[PDB]
């Protein structure tokens, strides 16, 4: 029965609601995601470590359905309430059309409900952006990203969150056709554009991995320390190419 | 005219994280007459101090002390229609207790009900939380109780307190005084000296109202009863 | 806490003050006495008695029309002081209630019952912020079976309770007073000594000596339940009789 | 101040500043011109263009058979009075299969147009018309107000710099009640072009002409059939 | 300071204070450019790519309304969404209802009677809290020939001989004043067209930077591909 | 003809201190078996246990829904609820659906907490409740019930001779009923143990 | 209307729910809870901010409530809010049952409880709810588990935590002390009154001050108990012991 | 400060003050007046032109509320014809239930307890007008209210409201309506009328007349053209001494 308008104009022309969610999203963790030929790879900093804390239950990645995950930075609970109606619409999506939905119509469908919350009465819009990743029915990788004004695009590499400017400077430096050719050289580029803001070395980073028709999988620290390693050794062969 | 109300919280949450209107309500219930509540071994006493501002009143008329049920009895500190709405609702609960179970409610769901609706009316838009504390007594399973509600919607239960002005020095009198194993009559003598700590004027057998609950029953204590204990005090 | 304090817009809506206080409730008590008149009502032992004056400053008002009198059933009766556009709202629901509580239950509505209501409906008034409470106070006056004549006061705050006698308006406090002065100096009251009594409070009160149109009276007796408005001889009658003492 | 941001706030000279902005919106349109004879009544617009390459907004509406509107002021509000009066008119012709009289038509438009300004959150409307229209009592030009307020009206002038166009109005009443189509249609466009600087001129881009009349239904003229109506209107006396 | 006034007030001005405030809003878009001529209707938007790593072609400031009606948005795209549905489900309706298609003037006033259904009183839940940010440029061949419409958030609509929408709507305005006249071919459209986008844009114009689509009588809604706005571009 | 879709038969019987709970096991749709297990008593507590026959789905269903409430009373009330007390809340339940009465004839047996006194009761599919001294049927074959119990049924039993009583009152009523038997289960509830007991009963 | 509105769900300049943090800061108010995980069982430990002379003795537990056969919670805030919130658990949990006839896994109950207090943060015009909530409880799925959750709807899932008066300085200890996949619910015990000694230094430990609640497996069901002022007695008087002898030790 | 923005606040002293507002609006707008004989009521209203474009007869200020009740209005006309929508709904209903036509108490009740209901809540606004309702009937005689915007409902033998309302009470005063008849009456008013008008203030105005009563048979109508303009002139020639 609340009627009162959140979001308006100010006299610049700036709905400020929307700008204010989009520093609540600035607030959050940094989240990358990066396009490659065969793999998609989602990487999330983890902001601090507990040592006592069950990971499991604050994991920012998550599956959509059999072909889609997303990830997200800014309000968790705003995310996990987006992430439960874009679940919710997969299934009714998966039972009318009686095919699996593609990525882009799972990404409209989540820009569109954030954008009926940045222009209706009693309520304010979500302060999360979402990276959208996916296979379509033809096997083409897809990165998406939204934002909380509820515009959509479509990347080959992008960056969310805290610290998304340098991140997203480092992917525009890093990101070639050749640095993409194999899966471990995709999980490594996200690896270090996650590097390039976090500390600890890959202690604070939860990474995930989709395939061409295969389950969204969660590489466990051991791996992703083993990936670390491996980019200090190529650090190390730059280090004797100079020298 | 237009029957919509204001659906936003007049009650929200302060930079130090307080509800002041809840604490302004309470304010309210301290500034009300005095009340005291003691638990006895074999029953509670309610009692409190209704001295009206003229001898024009009418003391028969309206009444501090109120029945529930035949087992549970009501008396407040603070607003007297708040009190009044309180007192209906609460009937209406035990009432719709009784539909659905056939027993009478125990002492303790009604005070779990009544502190709902208080809670309700201090999150709920476009009203204020009730200006008034309650102590309700009981008699269930062959055992006393005892219960006071806030205006916050938190209800404790208690021994023996006080409500109202002078409630601090009631419930130091009431720690100095109090003791398990006390009887009935007893109860009732150290309710009416809690009262007689803080009352000004003459204390006569309309200048307060007592009501006792035990095996038998809530009842009010007439005023030739309480005319008798004030004699034996 | 402290006396006067004010916090948000405790002024403006009915929320708590720091002290604990409703100051809208206050300024519809002001709204009664904005109203100018003041209306005096005593219980005896076997009648009730409201007595309110009547101003008609021209002669163009039809003097008819102007009544602070009004009676919700056939046996109860009711004085109104305070806004008068709120207190004709008020009668009105009160007739309403009374005329549902007869359809419902199958008797009379007792005063005190009639009361109870107002008063309730008067406090769910005091207690949302989005409508204003009524500048309006009323005396209820009827007969019940038990206990005899009744007299009952609600106010906007929600409160009402029972009267020996009771005052309404500008001068309440000194109607108050001398209603307290003559009750503690306690004798038997037949019909006319409590018509007398309510006349005579309204005329020291008011300091001015009363004409038979400038007052309006109603009263219950037990002989005739009905509530009746004496008119301007029976009125005349009495305002000789108190003078001539 | 504080007493000019909501219709149900009243100020302590007694008045409403929000419907007040509202006529100020009406104030703000293109002018527009009403005028009738014993037979006709006819409304003459001064359509204003955006830009060069923009074409002229459209100020006259159908509404029946024998009504016809110009508008000024806020169009979107212009297009919901619209919608709203010709749905009363299709109402009217299903359940007593005759045209509404344009006097009641305009009382349920002034009827409509009251409740918003009385109302907590919600705003007059923006829009003022010229009410043309023809009935068993004959033609009939009506002016409405955001003020919920209408008129009947022998000639009437809404819009920007109409203060010259109702004093040539003023002029001329005496002889508009005699005059035949012709005269009157010019009458109408000397008093529009009353409204218009000098360096301006009416041509059959910016005119619009709407007339109904006893056997003649509500048309619109704007383009070409305009030019007929132009020619014969001799040169600005300045 | 921006809840001391609800939606609904207006300036003393005479004016709706959140319709000014979207107007203003619309002046922070990309350019778009519509042209009108005899042989068809041509529009042209700037994508204003932020970053390379973007694909610029997941930008749709230029949409199918209908086969013979197209649309070009400047503003809050996601504004813009619901209303393109709206027109689309329209024409559609009116396919269905009537069996022919709409005519471009009646799918710009069904969008154009959206603008100003916004307000907190008197309102189902769902409802607009504010009016939209984005203003159109309908294109499309009816009947009465290639017609070319602008709609803004104020309700109002009209039509157009050649337009532009956006930041730099003024200069290009003027731009559009000059070059273009009523004996225009659908070749000379585009070509002037590009010449102010690449006038007006700050980035070189190249075949990613911007959309061009075309609807003629006798063919559908048509945009532009990469081979032929290179094509295009190649001589200006 | 409704309440005899899908059959069985429950039978609650009062001893001197301790209540006893019958039921036939079978599950069938009008004259098919499909299962010869299924459960038609329900425990409502530590020594409260409640019978219900008719429509297997509704049976269900109002078990369901009965558990449901009950886990809301004892986790509010603290305790748990007495046989009187849980009788009322059947009845409320039931008379819910009063126009859309679920079709199940509930019968409750069980010792009243803190007083281990024994409770028998039945109702009716609208919510009638039934409060009996010595025995209370429901089911298909309630004439027979009926019969065997006033037949067998005795003041003041010990919990051997209520358990032969309601075993013999069941099986014989189960073999002069067609859409009846395919075993009996019988509950035993004492103040300090439950016996739960399959009998050998005919399979035709 | 406009006028009086406090606008309660709406963002600040810096992108911050001022309600939220508001609620927050009452959270920190209250009293303080305890929650350790063990490998046999998981406890909960509150601090008993209800004292008085004159105060009757509770029914079951201040501050620790059961929200079903296998979980229980405990409550730091608004008293009144947190009774919402539990009779709201209580409900999910039954209609949960209802639907599967399986008792609902924990993470699953936290989950819907936190949708609502979201759907309080982010439209209505509602103040939030001030309560923060411990869940313990067990489930075939992953056996003990310990939650978190806050007034704006925020959970996770925890090894040893502590929400309430001097939250910091117990989540210290916690982190100092606590041995992943080590903890027995006697070493738990003696850590939870360790914590809870340093934490409440104003007032010294008494059985009378403090409530715990364990919850264990018996032979396949769920065993929820509330400890006896005997038992807490004799582990605060192990606790003296073990600090009186690393005294004399040091 | 801020006391006087919603009508569902109090000030301090216990006022109203957006009722007191629209009062003082009221007082903004034409004089209306209407007298009770002893065989009928009589309307007059100085009906001011603004514009001398607008239809002779436009802005009417009488209206016929139901076939014996007739209403003139002073203030804001929109609410004024609100107003009067309202009255003609509540005589209709009242007809439609009881089958009979509705006493002129009964419908100044109910129209002034409308009008109230708009003094209580920041949701709405109070009337800005107030009017006279006037009818007659053989079992009723001559009865003439007045309902003000705060809800005021009473009983007139003579009536004003509008600019100059104390100087057209001052002016019946000096009339024994309580034996005049409405020939007579209809007079008097277009004399008052022409008194207390502004010639200076006002550029021109109409005189609207209107009466119900035993000439009438119970109808309220308009006075016809032969009285109004005898009316007129005798007040043209008692204006000139």
């Amino acid at each position: 029965s609340y009627d009162r308008a959140i979001t308006v104009f100010s006299p610049d022309g700036h709905l400020f609601q929307v700008e204010y969610a989009q520093e609540a999203v600035k607030k959050g963790s940094t989240a990358v995601g990066v396009r490659g030929k065969d793999i998609v790879v989602l990487g999330v900093e983890k902001k601090s470590v507990a040592k006592l804390q069950d990971e499991r239950t604050v994991r920012k990645i998550c599956a959509l359905d059999d072909n889609v995950c997303m990830a997200f930075a800014g309000l968790t609970a705003d995310a996990r309430i987006v992430i439960n109606r874009a679940r919710v619409e997969c299934q009714s999506h998966r039972l009318t059309v009686e095919d699996p939905v593609t990525v882009e119509y799972i990404t409209r469908y989540i820009a569109s409900l954030k954008q009926r919350y940045t222009q209706s009465n009693g309520r304010r819009p979500f302060g999360i952006s979402a990276l959208i990743v996916g296979f379509d029915f033809d096997g083409t990788p897809r990165l998406y990203q939204t934002d909380p004004s509820g515009t959509y695009h479509a990347w080959k590499a992008n960056a969310i969150g805290r610290g998304a400017k340098s991140v997203r400077e480092f992917l525009e430096k890093n990101y070639t056709d050749e640095a993409i050719e194999t899966d471990d050289l995709t999980i490594k580029l996200v690896i270090k554009a996650l590097l390039e803001v976090v500390q600890s070395g890959g202690k604070n980073i939860e990474l995930a991995v989709m395939r061409r028709d295969q389950p969204l999988k969660i590489l466990n620290p051991e791996e992703i320390e083993k990936y670390v390693a491996e980019i200090e050794k190529e650090k190390e062969e730059n280090e004797k190419k100079k020298q | 005219m237009a029957e919509r109300g204001y659906s936003f919280s007049l009650t929200t949450f302060s930079p130090s994280g307080k509800l002041v209107q809840i604490e302004y309500a309470l304010a309210a219930v301290a500034g009300g007459a005095p009340s005291v509540g003691i638990k006895a071994a074999n029953g509670v006493v309610l009692a409190t101090e209704k001295k009206q501002k003229s001898i024009l009143y009418d003391e028969r008329s309206v009444h501090k002390v109120e029945p529930i049920t035949k087992h549970i009895g009501l008396v407040y500190s603070g607003m007297g229609p708040d009190y009044r709405v309180l007192v209906h609702r609460a009937r209406k609960l035990a009432q719709q207790y009784y539909l659905v179970y056939q027993e009478p409610i125990p002492t303790a769901q009604l005070v779990q009900r009544v502190a709902s609706v208080m809670q309700e009316y201090t999150q709920s838009g476009g009203v204020r939380p009730f200006g008034v504390s309650l102590l309700i007594c009981g008699w269930n399973e062959g055992r006393p109780y005892l219960f006071q509600s806030d205006p916050s919607g938190a209800y404790f239960a208690w021994k023996a307190t006080a409500m109202g002005k002078n409630y601090v020095n009631g419930k130091t009198f009431l720690e100095k005084r109090y003791n398990e194993d006390l009887e009935l009559e007893d109860a009732i003598h150290t309710a009416i000296l809690t009262l007689k700590e803080s009352f000004e004027g003459q204390m006569t057998e309309d200048n307060i109202e007592v009501g006792i609950c035990n095996e038998a029953g809530f009842r009010r204590l007439t005023p030739t009863e309480v005319k008798d204990y004030l004699a034996a005090i | 806490m402290s006396r006067g304090s004010s916090a948000g817009f405790d002024r403006h809506i009915t929320i708590f003050s720091p002290e604990g206080r409703l100051y809208q409730v206050e300024y519809a008590f002001k709204a009664i006495n904005q109203g100018g008149l003041t209306s005096v009502a005593v219980r005896g032992k076997d009648c009730a008695v409201i007595v309110t004056q009547k101003k008609v400053p021209d002669k163009l008002l039809d003097s008819s029309t102007v009544t602070h009198l009004f009676k919700i059933t056939e046996n109860i009766g009711c004085v109104m002081t305070g806004m008068t556009a709120d207190s004709r709202s008020q009668v009105q629901r009160a007739r309403y209630e009374a005329a549902n509580w007869k359809y419902k239950y199958g008797y009379e509505i007792p005063v005190d019952m009639l009361c109870k209501r107002i008063a309730d409906i008067s406090q769910v008034y005091t207690q949302n912020a989005e409508m204003r409470p009524l500048g309006c106070c009323m005396i209820l006056i009827g007969i019940d079976e038990e206990q005899g004549p009744q007299v009952y006061k609600c106010d906007p705050a929600g409160y009402y309770c029972g009267f020996k006698a009771t005052a309404a308006g500008v001068k309440q406090t000194e109607s108050t007073s001398f209603l307290e002065k003559k009750v503690k100096k306690k004798f038997d009251w037949t019909f006319e000594q409590t018509v007398e009594t309510a006349i005579t409070c309204l005329s020291t009160v008011l300091s001015i000596d009363f004409k038979p149109s400038e007052i309006e009276v109603g009263v219950v007796t037990v002989e005739n339940p009905k509530f009746r408005i004496l008119t301007e001889a029976e009125i005349d009658a009495h305002l000789v009789a108190l003078a001539e003492r | 101040n504080q007493y000019d941001n909501d219709v149900t706030v009243w100020s302590p000279q007694g008045r409403i500043h929000q419907i007040e902005y509202a006529m100020e919106a009406v104030k703000q349109g293109s002018a527009t011109v009403g005028l009738k004879s014993k037979t006709h009544a006819v409304l003459v617009a001064l359509k204003r263009a955006q830009s060069e390459l923009a074409a002229h907004q459209k100020k006259i509406l159908h509404v029946d058979n024998h009504i016809g509107i110009s508008i000024a002021g806020l169009t979107a509000d212009a297009r919901l009075l619209c919608n709203f009066m010709r749905q009363e008119c299709l109402d009217s012709r299903f359940v007593f299969d005759r045209p509404l009289p344009v006097s009641r038509l305009v009382s349920l438009i002034g009827s409509k147009t009251q409740i918003p300004t009385q109302r907590y959150g919600r705003r007059p409307y923006g829009v003022g018309l010229l009410i043309a229209g023809y009935d068993d009592m004959g033609p009939h030009i009506f002016q409405t107000c955001p003020s919920a307020n209408y008129f009947d009206c022998r000639a009437m002038s809404i819009g920007a710099r109409s203060q010259s166009a109702r004093t040539y109005l003023e002029r001329h009443m005496s002889e508009f009640m005699e005059c035949n189509l012709n005269e009157l249609v010019k009458h109408g466009l000397r008093a529009l072009r009353e409204t218009l600087p000098a360096e301006q001129d009416l041509t059959t881009k910016n005119v619009s002409i709407g007339i109904v009349g006893k056997d003649l239904e509500f048309t619109i003229y704007d383009d070409d059939d305009v030019s007929p109506f132009l020619e014969g209107l001799e040169e600005r006396p300045q | 300071s921006e809840y001391d006034r609800g939606v609904n007030t207006f300036s003393p001005e005479g004016r709706l204070f959140q319709v000014e405030y979207a107007i203003e809003a619309i002046k922070l878009g990309s350019t778009a450019i519509g042209i009108q001529t005899s042989e068809g209707v041509c529009l042209a938007v700037e994508k204003r790519i932020t970053s390379p790593l973007m694909e610029p072609s997941s930008i749709e400031k230029i949409v199918e309304i209908d086969a013979h009606i197209g649309c070009a948005m400047s503003g809050l795209i996601a504004d813009a969404k619901t209303l393109i549905d709206k027109a689309r489900v329209e024409t559609q309706n009116h396919w269905f209802t009537y069996n022919e298609t709409m005519t471009v003037e009646s799918v710009t006033q069904a969008v154009s009677n959206l603008a100003l259904q916004f307000g907190e009183e008197d309102a189902d839940p769902g409802a607009m809290s504010r009016p939209f940010g984005v203003a159109l440029l309908f294109g499309g061949v009816d009947e009465k020939g290639p017609q070319l419409f602008h709609m803004d958030p104020s309700g109002t609509f009209v039509q157009c001989d050649a337009r532009a929408i956006g930041s730099a709507s003024e200069g290009a305005q003027s731009s559009l004043q000059e070059v273009y006249h009523k004996s225009m071919t659908l070749k000379e459209a585009i070509k002037s067209s590009l010449i102010i986008l690449k006038q007006v844009m700050e980035e070189k114009l190249n075949a990613t930077n911007i959309e061009l689509a075309t609807v003629q009588p006798g063919q559908n809604f048509h945009m532009f591909t990469k081979e032929e706005l290179e094509e295009v571009i190649k001589d200006i | 003809s409704i309440m005899s879709y899908n059959g069985g038969a429950v039978m609650a019987m009062k001893g001197k201190n301790c209540v006893a709970i019958a039921a036939d096991r079978r599950f069938g749709i009008q004259a098919q078996m499909v299962t010869t297990d299924f459960q038609k008593i329900f425990p409502m507590g530590d020594r409260l246990y409640i019978g219900l026959a008719g429509l297997a789905t509704d049976v269900q269903t109002v078990a369901q829904r009965l558990k449901f409430r009950l886990n809301l009373y004892e986790l509010k009330e603290g305790r748990q609820i007495k046989p009187y007390t849980l009788m009322s809340m059947v009845a409320n339940l039931l008379y819910e659906k009063r126009f859309g009465p679920y079709y199940t004839e509930p019968v409750i047996a069980g010792l009243d907490p803190k007083t281990f006194k024994p409770f028998i009761c039945s109702l009716d599919l609208i919510g009638c409740p039934m409060v009996t001294d010595d025995f209370v049927v429901s089911g298909t074959c309630t004439e027979q019930m009926y019969g065997m119990c006033e037949s067998l049924w005795e003041p003041n039993m010990d919990p051997e001779h209520l358990f032969e009583t309601i075993s013999q009152a069941m099986l014989n009523a189960v073999d002069r009923d067609a859409v009846s038997g395919m075993g009996v289960i019988v509950h035993i509830i004492e103040k300090d143990k439950i016996t739960t007991r399959t009998l050998k009963a005919r399979m035709d | 209307s406009r006028r009086y509105d406090s606008r309660t769900t709406i963002f600040s300049p810096e992108g911050r729910l001022y309600q939220v943090e508001y609620a927050m800061e009452a959270i920190g108010h209250a009293g303080t809870c305890l929650g350790i995980l063990a490998n046999d069982g998981v406890l909960l430990a509150a601090e008993r901010r209800n004292i008085h002379k004159l105060l009757d003795e509770v029914f079951f537990s201040e501050k620790i409530y059961k929200l079903n056969e296998d979980m229980a919670c405990s409550v730091a805030g608004i008293t009144s809010d947190a009774n919402v919130l539990t009779n709201e658990l209580r409900l999910i949990a039954q209609r949960y049952l209802l639907q599967y006839q399986e008792p609902i896994p924990c993470e699953q109950l936290v989950t819907a409880l936190c949708d609502i207090k979201q759907a309080y943060t982010q439209f209505g015009g509602k103040r939030p709810f001030g309560v923060s909530l411990l869940y313990i409880g067990w489930d075939k799925h992953y056996g003990f588990q310990l939650y978190q959750s806050d007034p704006s709807g925020n959970y996770g899932g925890w090894k040893a935590t502590c929400i309430g008066n001097n939250s910091a300085a117990a989540v210290s200890m916690l982190k100092q002390d606590y041995k992943e996949g080590e903890m027995t619910l006697k070493s738990a015990l003696a850590l939870a009154i360790k914590v809870l000694n340093k934490t409440m230094d104003v007032s010294k430990l008494s059985a009378e001050k403090v409530e715990i609640a364990t919850l264990t497996r018996e032979n396949g069901k769920t065993v929820i108990r509330v400890l006896k002022q005997k038992e807490v007695e004799q582990l605060i008087k192990k606790h003296e012991e073990e600090e009186a002898k690393a005294e004399r030790e040091k | 400060t801020g006391y006087d923005l919603s009508a569902s606040t109090f000030s301090p002293d216990g006022r109203v003050f957006q009722v007191e507002y629209a009062m003082k609006a009221v007082e903004n707008s034409s004089t209306a007046i209407g007298i009770r004989c002893k065989d009928g009521v009589v309307f007059g209203v100085e009906k001011l032109v603004l514009s001398k474009l607008y239809e002779e007869g436009s802005n009417k200020r009488l209206f016929n509320v139901d076939r014996h009740v007739g209403m003139a209005v002073a203030g804001l006309l929109a609410d004024a014809r609100s107003l009067a929508d309202i009255a003609r709904e509540e005589a209709s209903n009242f007809r439609s239930n009881f089958g009979y036509n509705i006493p002129l108490k009964h419908l100044a009740d109910r129209v002034a307890m409308y009008v109230h209901a708009y003094t209580l809540y920041s949701a709405v606004r109070p009337f800005g007008c107030s009017f006279m309702l006037g009818s007659y009937s053989v079992n009723d005689g001559a009865q003439l209210y007045m309902i003000d915007p705060s809800g005021v409902s009473y009983g007139y033998w003579g009536c004003a409201i509008g600019k100059a309302r104390q100087a057209a009470k001052t002016e019946i005063e000096k009339l024994q309506m309580k034996e005049m008849t409405c020939r007579d009456v209809v007079k008097e008013v277009a004399k008052i009328i022409y008194i207390v008008h502004d010639e200076v203030k006002d550029k021109a105005f109409e005189l609207e007349l209107s009466w119900v009563g035993e000439i009438t048979n119970g109808r309220h109508e308009i006075v016809p053209k032969d009285v109004r303009e005898e009316a007129e002139k005798y007040a043209k020639e008692s204006l000139k001494e």
